[PDB]
């Protein structure tokens, strides 16, 4: 989803200050609350490379 | 790989997609018939024409001998049917077979491109900036406000209600629906705070300051940039 | 239609 | 070590010195040495020629004319590394000899005048420019000539266009109107081409059809015969066209400038655009354009031939070449010494326009000297192109090669067609012609792909600037070793083989033989051949001539690895590759990285200072060892001695190493022994993993040192100063400064300690009424004088090694005005390697630590040998970058036969020549174990089973001679460290050649809490130790938008940014436990309010009643 | 996830309600100490730190609690808005 | 429809077109404070004029000057651009550049904000994380929560005030 | 106090502007090259934008905030926050009106 | 002509110096140093004095000048606001208030007025408050005696109550 990979992507870190803003990263922002695409509907965080591979073999 | 030897390409990839979004006439422009009937074909050594024929209605299309023909002799076609290969012109069918039918040919239009590349997304996403292109409307007989207007299709739950019933005004406002393209349909917006924020700052101020506009933040941009 | 845009001093002559 | 040489293609000519295109070009454009004096035009000769001498005379009452006699230089005021101390410009003052001449003929001449002095080349071929090290970088651009382009706006014909290179030189278009005539560009100023054809001298009734014998529709030529009579009224109907319509009293103004002067040539007699325009068009020239001193009219041999040809393009086949813009016989390039030339032009332009200006305010006989030339418009005509120009640039030298590819570069930008224009796919593109010329792959990646390019190793660039490329005659099938360097035009005229066509001695030995004709790969007999390339080398950049294998990695792919080399950090345990090309050698002679002695000799001292040698003459020569020194980039450098007292040397022998040579071999990262296969996914997506053996050999250790400066400046308020008296609550943050304000030499300096005390006058010297009495509670001072003090910001410092101190002027320093003095702190550290450093190989194979191992979990073989580091399979079969895999494989039969190797570019090891040495290496690795007393391991056993069945290994053969099978395909049993049990399935290792590449500090590691803010728009600011905020943009704000997140949005943009009293309350508010505050109205919108209102308009904001709403709550509202 | 996210989704009929009521009892969560807390002693929210586990701190979280246990009331447009914010500082002290 | 026409110009606040001394007792302003300087001049000038009765065609010629000027000030451009006469014949930034930035716009860009709580770093995989965490690095942490941080600290025994835990961290 | 729910943009009347202004800029002048205080009547000027230290008038009489709000006898200048000079708007009245370029050279003229 | 406004025998000398560079380029063949420019200017002159004019001679600088990558930036967007107190300054000098106050709060309220007039209002106060003393009171040499014990008064709490020791930076 980030399309990030490892040859030295850098990410920038927020951080929600307010007890608002605080609920709407934990509860609409957080990782393992958004495991389908919203474009397709199909899911996004998915196995993905050597992880596969392994399961594969 | 081997095949521009002269003739003209239908577009593809990204520039084909904006092609749409935007649409605007298509490269290879596809003739279409413009009323159900029936195919009659006639031509010289030069000269090459369809007719299109019911009982009163006989329509001829003249086209050049470039064009590659999709519809054999005695054959059935509908209004707005293509009857040669190439990308068919929205403007020109929204004429033949109104809304519905060029929203419908948008949206696959778009799609073979996306699902081409093996992208998969849901119509909906491509319907709803679809919707957008035909938000607004001409108008071709007034209420109370002038000839052309090119202006906004849901100000009408009054507004084509006002003619014998609530508020009464004389004319019944008819209107033309009207195709345009995102960036168009994207100047004309009633908030002017979005309006200023996208190409040609200085006309749309010099407009709504004259107008005295108010923006009611409905949208998102006037209510972030806020 | 930029023709008489820039006169000054040529018109004050 | 002993080296294994690969593969047979001999090449019969060395590479070129390789900063020549630099170097030369310099050297034959001021002349300084060689030539004295009277001696050769070409350089600053020509620029002063063309300029002088300079006439303004009416024979009768007066009469002012400059010449030019002479140019002398040669006292650069400082040394070389001097300019570098004191942020100086290492150049030298230029002299002319001038002598002004009057009507009465003053016999008095003009002698020398500085006004003027100009940059000074340094031995590798860069600059020194305000203390900083520079490199200009060499251009493209289009050649002058007649070149015969298509119509883009039209599908049937086609332009001719004649293009000179002055800076007030005319590209004239010859065209066919949309219907028919002759459109003729000279500006945009669009004219009926015919006119000109009379003022030539002959008119339409001598050759219109005669020369234009085959115009059959010259119906564009056609026009006025009753004007094309006589000369005079010839050119006066025309000049209504230079407007604004000024009488023909002076008629042969433009005509006189067009003709032979400083302005209508391409270039100076003849050369370049003639030396095409001939082969181009007819035949002969008029010098340079149209020459004639006292005749009748005007000479042409220019447009008659011009006419003609787009005629004979107009035409069937005879000419009939249609112009490939991108042509490398086309475009030619813009080296330093012309660059700077054509900007000593404009120097010269600005001179004599003020000299004009001084014959009006100047009397007669009251200055003959130089008492109205100026250096102002010429000195910083010049000062700005090394400082300020697209083309001049930061010298690259992050590593000796660094150095040497950028001097070595190409751009399209600058003075030539750049960026906005991008012809997309265009340009960026590499031409048939590239071959030889340019390297096809050393490009950078992103968007300036294409533009910015890179010279191919034995390419040349000629006197007239196009480049040219080594190759050998062939005459009947035998091979000369008569070399010839052709241009891009010349090439295409033969038939020229490829290098690794097979010899037998000199003869051609194959039946058939590919080749190119005009860019066209063709299959040959040898008799039909007429030229063979030198070497594979000759085809790529000098970078990309590092990369062994080449041939097997894709080219996106090895791209990014001969670009990464460039980011190559030189380690303080540096070597040379296992497996090398050639070039690694030659590379670090030419980059003058490392030491040689320049005669035969003997070793008298050595100490890691100097080296002193006593060459056979009996001169002692002493050779200061450049020690610990700080490159551009932060990265060291410094000479070791790699020699004894009393040790023979032969001429060109070594003496000192560079900082990334190992005995003069580049030795740009480690060999290291690397198992590919997946480790836990700690490799997932190209990261790396890594032995902390590593880390304890000072592997991948680097020596970095970091400037800080501080300036003491005068003030409206009063000077400020360097000072150990410092007012805080602290000693023990004063420990390692004493020295005066400066921090010791020596000192541990972590983040936040004081690199320099320094105290300002402050804050228009009030002190609070609230911070009054708080001082007086506490025996009260209350001092003027304010802590700014230099410290080290976040993020580390390390150990300091050097400070410098320059003041007031005095020394020979000339500071910024209102500074008293500076001083600099220089900072080293040893960089080990860590978790996010970045590491790659030379087939671009690129990945960042995420995991260091200690020792005990490494996957060792079974000799106990663990591995460094562990690179994912899944990283190559997309990348097709295949080279690494056999770079491994040579390297692991060189691990245990104790050898590395000369692999050369297409030519090279070739799998059965590895698959002998892996045989010999699978004797020592495996051999000695029966002679020990061992067997084969129960777990060697177990993974043959499952070896066999994936069919690697044969069945029936016996457990060793299945192994050796294995580790001929380069597979090797390895354990588990965390198990002891084996890796089911053989494992891939050997020796890989790594760097570690390059840290950047807008790349380091960066974090905000709140700081400063801009002053004008009031959005968070990066201070000096403390860093800015990052930035969010919309596309960040759709994000957000998308998520329904409306709160956090509403926070980003104001608490955490605009908003003013918003981010206090904030703080405020969380430093007190309460929760934050909502938010008001950020100031990105009550200035755009103001703005509108600045622009007589009313922008009002309104409650749900229509009622406006005060957004600046009675800061705005008045009375 | 968060423990009981898919149940805390269940007793809403928006998305954004869920995080709406959450963020606004944490705010009152936290306004009146976290005296209000309509969760027993027994299965009150914890921590680790120091060494001996004392309430978890995090107020976002204690909502989501209380929430699953169902001891909580949420509405459009309940009580009025003022007879709101000195009713709950009768009960628990505003200091 | 007449307020189109302007008989008084409006003036945006000076602190956002500042008078900042920088380095070297030299100074740097916006380019506004220049364009509003030559209209006052030339209001000035034409007051006198007028009051002294002067011939109405040197008038004529004060009061183009000052249509002029106003031009320049506020949508500087539109007819043959003003520049600071030495420096360079850059053209001086007037209201309406100023505002959407002279670049067609608003669009391209030039678009966004800077912000308080933030930071940047190289990333590095974390086969180890369950995939709601995130691996911070503390000295990256203990900057970005700083503020909250010092809180903690007060309500700890390792801190009296904040400003000495402030202190702390420095 | 109350939530904004609407952005309205109109053309400025001569008394609008004339409305917001804190004062006439006079002269051409800047800050005082000596002293660096913002000339009189100029377009600095303390006196028409507001203080430039918070809560302290131009003279020097008057500072603390236990004044907050008045207009000093002596320099003419309010005792407020000083930030309050990055909102106050002046005025310049023309000896002659003219016409705003907008209402103009954007096609088709507003006005013509 | 001028941005900062001048007077006119200012123009004058810099006219004069602008002048006087002249000869001394070309005299010289070097550009002048302060203390040859200065000799060549007259009698009033000095190096320092050269040197603070051409200060004073110069452009200045447009905020709106664009910075190498030309497109994005601009001179200004570098310029940080010295003005106002950021968040952690600010939060400081407003619990210094409020902790100043909670310190003299505990004493005479005619000694607490004392040192607010002597500072804790507007003005130093050199002598100024020992005149009107305290509007009604013996003056001069035996208010002089109150500031003492006022202050001594603050480091018996202070010494023991460490609220106001942290501030001193
Ligand atoms: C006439 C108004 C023009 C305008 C944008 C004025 C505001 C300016 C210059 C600012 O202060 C702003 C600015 O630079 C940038 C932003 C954010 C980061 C991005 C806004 C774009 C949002 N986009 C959407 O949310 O898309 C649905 O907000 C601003 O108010
Ligand atoms: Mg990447
Ligand atoms: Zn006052």
């Amino acid at each position: 989803a980030f399309n990030a990979d490892f040859d030295g992507d850098q990410m920038a870190v927020h951080v929600p200050l307010s007890s608002f803003a605080q609920a709407e990263a934990r509860i609409q922002m957080l990782s393992a609350h958004n495991l389908l695409s919203p474009a397709s509907g199909e899911p996004l965080a998915k196995p993905s490379r050597d992880i596969i591979l392994g399961l594969y073999y | 790989t081997g095949g521009v030897a002269g003739a003209a390409d239908i577009t593809q990839g990204l520039p084909r997609v904006i092609e749409l979004f935007e649409a605007r006439r298509p490269k290879a422009k596809a003739v279409i018939s413009e009323i159900d009937g029936v195919v009659r074909i006639e031509e010289t050594e030069e000269k090459l024409s369809v007719f299109v024929e019911s009982e009163g209605f006989s329509k001829e299309y003249k086209l050049p001998k470039e064009a590659r023909l999709l519809v054999k002799d005695g054959d059935y076609v509908e209004a707005g049917q293509p009857l040669t290969r190439g990308a068919i012109d929205p403007h020109q069918l929204l004429e033949a077979k109104g809304p519905e039918a060029v929203e419908r040919y948008l949206v696959e239009e778009i799609q073979k491109v996306y699902r081409a590349q093996g992208v998969k997304l849901h119509d909906k996403h491509i319907e709803i900036v679809v919707r957008q292109m035909m938000k607004y409307v001409e108008v071709t007989d007034p209420g109370d406000s002038r000839l052309l207007e090119g202006q906004v299709l849901e100000k009408w739950d009054v507004e084509a209600l006002n003619e014998r019933l609530i508020a009464e005004g004389k004319t019944p406002v008819a209107w033309k629906p009207l195709l345009m393209g995102v960036t168009k349909s994207a100047l004309s917006t009633k908030s002017w705070l979005s309006a200023a924020s996208f190409q040609n700052t200085t006309h749309v101020l010099t407009e709504a300051a004259i107008a005295g506009k108010k923006d009611e933040l409905i949208g998102l941009k006037e209510n972030v940039i806020l | 239609p930029k023709i008489s845009t820039s006169d000054p001093v040529r018109q004050y002559l | 070590m002993e080296i294994k040489r690969f593969g047979r293609i001999r090449e019969v000519i060395p590479l070129p010195p390789l900063t020549e295109i630099q170097v030369e070009s310099y050297r034959r454009a001021l002349q300084a040495d060689v030539p004295p004096e009277k001696r050769e035009n070409v350089g600053i000769q020509a620029a002063f020629r063309e300029t002088f001498p300079i006439e303004e005379e009416d024979k009768g009452k007066g009469g002012l004319v400059l010449d030019f006699l002479e140019y002398r230089l040669g006292e650069p005021p400082f040394p070389q590394d001097e300019c570098r101390e004191k942020d100086l410009t290492y150049q030298a003052p230029l002299y002319a000899r001038l002598q002004l001449i009057h009507k009465d003929t003053g016999l008095i001449k003009e002698d020398e005048v500085f006004l003027g002095h100009i940059p000074l080349m340094t031995e590798d071929g860069s600059f020194i420019i305000n203390g900083a090290d520079r490199v200009i970088v060499s251009q493209i651009h289009r050649s002058p000539g007649v070149y015969f382009t298509p119509d883009p706006a039209r599908p049937g014909r086609y332009i001719a266009s004649i293009i000179p290179l002055p800076k007030r030189g005319p590209w004239i278009d010859l065209e066919v109107e949309p219907n028919g005539v002759v459109s003729m560009k000279v500006n945009k100023r669009k004219f009926p081409l015919v006119l000109l054809l009379r003022v030539l001298g002959y008119d339409q009734e001598t050759l219109a059809r005669e020369l234009g014998a085959y115009g059959e529709l010259v119906q564009g030529l056609m026009d006025e015969s009753v004007f094309a009579m006589r000369p005079e009224e010839a050119l006066i109907r025309l000049f209504t066209l230079l407007r604004p319509g000024d009488p023909p009293k002076r008629d042969k103004a433009v005509a006189y400038v067009y003709g032979l002067i400083a302005d209508p040539r391409r270039y100076d007699l003849g050369e370049a655009g003639r030396y095409k325009a001939e082969e181009k068009l007819g035949i002969r020239l008029s010098g340079r354009t149209l020459a004639r001193f006292e005749d009748g009219e005007f000479k042409d041999e220019v447009f008659l031939p011009t006419l003609r040809y787009l005629f004979a393009l107009t035409a069937g086949v005879p000419g009939h070449e249609v112009d490939d813009i991108d042509h490398l016989g086309n475009r030619r390039i813009r080296t330093v010494g012309e660059l700077m030339t054509d900007q000593f032009r404009v120097g010269l332009a600005r001179l004599a326009r003020g000299v004009r200006e001084r014959m009006l305010m100047g009397s007669e006989d009251s200055l003959t000297p130089a008492k109205l030339v100026n250096s102002r418009p010429l000195e910083a005509a010049i000062r700005e192109f090394f400082s300020r120009s697209q083309l001049s640039q930061f010298k690259d030298e992050t590593n000796p090669l660094s150095s040497l590819r950028h001097k070595r570069r190409i751009s399209a930008l600058g003075p030539g067609g750049l960026t906005r224009e991008r012809a997309g796919f265009d340009v960026r593109d590499v031409h048939r012609t590239h071959y030889g010329r340019i390297c096809p792959v050393e490009t950078p990646e992103g968007a300036n792909i294409g533009l910015i390019t890179s010279l191919a190793a034995y390419a040349r660039v000629d006197e007239l600037g196009f480049i040219r490329t080594p190759y050998r005659r062939v005459v009947g099938g035998v091979v000369t070793d008569e070399v010839v360097y052709m241009t891009a035009t010349e090439e295409d005229r033969y038939t020229i083989a490829q290098a690794n066509t097979p010899l037998e001695g000199n003869r051609i030995a194959a039946e058939r033989v590919v080749a190119r004709r005009k860019g066209e790969p063709v299959i040959v007999s040898p008799e039909e051949v007429e030229f063979m390339d030198v070497s594979p080398k000759q085809v790529f950049s000098v970078n990309t001539n590092l990369i062994p294998f080449l041939e097997h990695d894709d080219a996106n792919r090895a791209l990014m690895g001969s670009n990464m080399q460039t980011q190559a950090v030189p380690l303080i345990r540096a070597q040379a590759p296992v497996v090398m090309t050639g070039l690694e050698e030659r590379v670090v002679r030419d980059s003058l990285a490392a030491l040689y002695a320049e005669e035969d000799g003997e070793v008298a001292k050595v100490d890691g200072n100097r080296i002193v040698v006593r060459y056979e003459d009996g001169r002692l020569v002493e050779y200061p060892l450049r020690r610990f020194y700080r490159s551009n980039q932060g990265t060291a450098l410094d000479q070791r001695p790699r020699v004894v007292v009393g040790q023979r040397v032969r001429k060109g022998d070594l003496l000192a190493d560079g900082p990334a040579s190992e005995n003069g071999f580049l030795a740009l990262g480690q060999n290291v022994l690397v198992a590919i296969m997946p480790f836990d996914g700690y490799n997932f997506e190209d990261a790396i993993v890594i032995s902390e053996e590593l880390l304890k050999r000072d592997f991948y250790t680097s020596i970095h040192i970091e400037r800080y400066e501080i300036e003491a400046r005068d003030t409206k308020l009063g000077p400020e100063r360097i000072t150990r008296d410092i007012p805080h609550l602290s000693e023990a943050a004063l420990r390692d400064l004493d020295e005066e304000g400066v921090v010791r030499i020596g000192a541990e300096v972590k983040p936040g300690d004081i690199l320099v005390g320094r105290t300002s006058f402050k804050g228009e010297s009030e002190p609070t009424p609230e911070e009054r009495l708080l001082r007086s509670i506490f025996g009260e001072k209350a001092r003027d004088v304010k802590d700014t003090s230099l410290r080290v910001p976040p993020g580390e410092g390390g150990i300091v090694v050097r400070t410098v101190r320059l003041r007031r002027g005095d020394p020979g320093v000339e500071l910024k005005p209102g500074v008293r003095e500076v001083v600099r702190v220089y900072v080293a550290q040893k960089r080990k390697l860590q978790v996010g450093d970045k590491l790659a190989n030379r087939h671009g194979n690129k990945g960042v630590v995420a995991k260091i191992l200690p020792v005990e979990d490494m996957p060792h073989l079974p000799d106990g040998t663990p591995v460094d580091v562990i690179l994912n399979p899944l990283g190559v079969p997309s990348r097709m970058n295949l080279g690494q895999i056999l770079e491994t494989h040579l390297g692991l039969a060189g691990y245990f036969l104790g050898q590395r190797y000369i692999s050369p570019i297409f030519d090279g090891a070739k799998e059965p020549e590895i698959k002998e040495l892996l045989a010999q290496a699978f004797e020592v690795y495996f051999g000695k174990r029966k002679g020990e007393g061992f067997g084969v391991d129960k777990r060697e056993v177990e993974v043959l089973r499952r070896a066999e069945k994936l069919g690697l290994v044969t069945p029936g053969k016996t457990p060793e001679e299945q192994l050796k099978e294995l580790f001929l395909q380069g597979k090797v049993v390895l354990y588990d460290g965390r198990t002891g049990e084996p890796i089911e399935g053989p494992i891939v290792v050997g020796q890989m050649f790594i760097m570690k590449l390059y840290h950047m500090v807008e790349d380091k590691m960066h974090a905000r809490s709140t700081g400063p803010y801009s002053l004008i728009t009031q959005q968070p600011l990066g201070g000096k130790a403390q860093f800015g905020g990052q930035r969010f943009g919309e596309m960040e704000v759709w994000a957000l938008e998308a998520y329904g997140a409306a709160h956090t949005l509403q926070e980003m943009l104001t608490l955490k940014s605009d908003d003013i009293e918003g981010r206090n309350a904030a703080y405020e508010a969380i430093i007190k436990g309460e929760d934050v505050p909502e938010p008001s109205v950020p100031e990105s919108f009550r200035v755009l309010v103001k703005e509108l209102q600045a622009l007589a308009l009313d922008v009002q904001t309104l409650d749900e009643k229509d009622n406006p709403v005060d957004i600046f709550e009675g800061l705005a509202s008045k009375r | 996830a968060e423990p009981g996210i898919d149940k805390l989704f269940g007793m809403v009929d928006s998305k954004y309600r869920l995080t709406v009521v959450v963020a606004k009892r944490a705010q009152q969560l936290l306004r009146h100490g976290f005296k209000n807390t309509v969760l027993e002693p027994e299965e009150r929210p914890k921590m680790q730190t120091l060494e001996g586990l004392f309430d978890d701190p995090n107020a976002e979280t204690w909502a989501m609690k209380e929430l699953l246990t169902g001891r909580l009331v949420f509405g459009e447009n309940l009580v009025p808005e003022d007879r709101l914010q000195k009713e709950m500082e009768r009960i628990y002290p505003g200091e | 429809p007449e307020w189109m026409i302007l008989e008084a110009v409006p003036v945006l606040p000076p602190d956002l077109r500042p008078m900042v001394q920088v380095d070297g007792g030299r100074f740097a302003t916006s380019d506004l404070n220049d364009l509003y300087r030559r209209l006052i001049n030339r209001n000035n000038r034409l007051k006198k004029l007028l009051a002294q009765g002067a011939p109405e065609i040197i008038i004529r010629n004060e009061k183009r000057m000052l249509q002029e000027a106003v031009d320049a000030l506020l949508d500087n451009g539109r007819r043959g651009a003003p520049v600071t006469n030495p420096g360079s014949d850059r053209p001086l930034r007037s209201l309406t550049d100023i505002l959407s930035g002279k670049q067609g716009r608003f669009r391209q860009n030039l678009l966004g904000k800077r912000v308080d709580y933030s930071g940047r770093s190289v990333i590095v995989v974390g086969p180890q994380l369950k995939l709601h965490q995130c691996g911070l690095p503390k000295r990256m942490a203990l900057e970005l929560f700083k503020p909250f941080l010092l809180k903690k600290m007060e309500e700890k025994g390792i801190a009296p005030n904040v400003k000495a835990a402030r202190r702390m961290l420095e | 106090k109350k939530e904004v729910r609407k952005v309205r943009i109109a053309l400025a009347s001569p008394e609008k502007i004339r409305s917001w202004s804190y004062g006439e800029v006079e002269k051409p002048e800047t800050i005082n090259y000596r002293t660096l205080k913002p000339e009189r009547d100029g377009l600095f000027d303390e006196r028409i934008f507001g203080p430039i230290k918070d809560y302290e008038c131009a003279c020097g009489k008057y500072k603390r905030q236990r004044f907050e709000g008045k207009v000093c006898e002596r320099c003419g200048v309010e005792v407020t926050k000083s930030i309050v000079r990055r909102y106050r708007m002046g005025h310049i009245e023309l000896a002659t009106p003219a016409a705003h370029i907008w209402f103009v050279k954007d096609v088709p003229s507003k006005i013509g | 002509a001028r941005t900062i406004r001048i007077p006119v025998h200012m123009v004058e000398t810099i006219n004069k110096l602008s002048r006087t560079a002249r000869q001394l380029q070309q005299e010289l063949g070097r550009e002048p140093t302060y203390e040859e420019i200065a000799e060549a200017m007259g009698p009033g002159w000095d190096a320092k004095r050269v040197e603070e004019t051409l200060k004073i001679a110069q452009e200045p600088v447009s905020l709106e000048t664009p910075i190498g990558d030309e497109k994005d930036s601009f001179y200004g967007d570098f310029i940080p606001d010295e003005h106002l107190p950021s968040p952690v300054d600010a939060a400081t000098q407003s619990l210094l208030s409020e902790e100043l106050e909670k310190a003299l709060s505990k004493l005479s309220e005619r000694e607490a007025m004392v040192l607010k007039l002597r500072k804790g209002l507007i003005d130093g106060r050199e002598h100024t408050l020992e005149e009107v003393g305290a509007f009604f009171g013996v003056t001069r040499e035996r208010i002089r005696q109150i500031e003492n014990k006022a202050l001594r008064k603050l480091k018996y709490h202070e010494s023991r109550t460490r609220k106001l020791r942290d501030f001193l930076d």
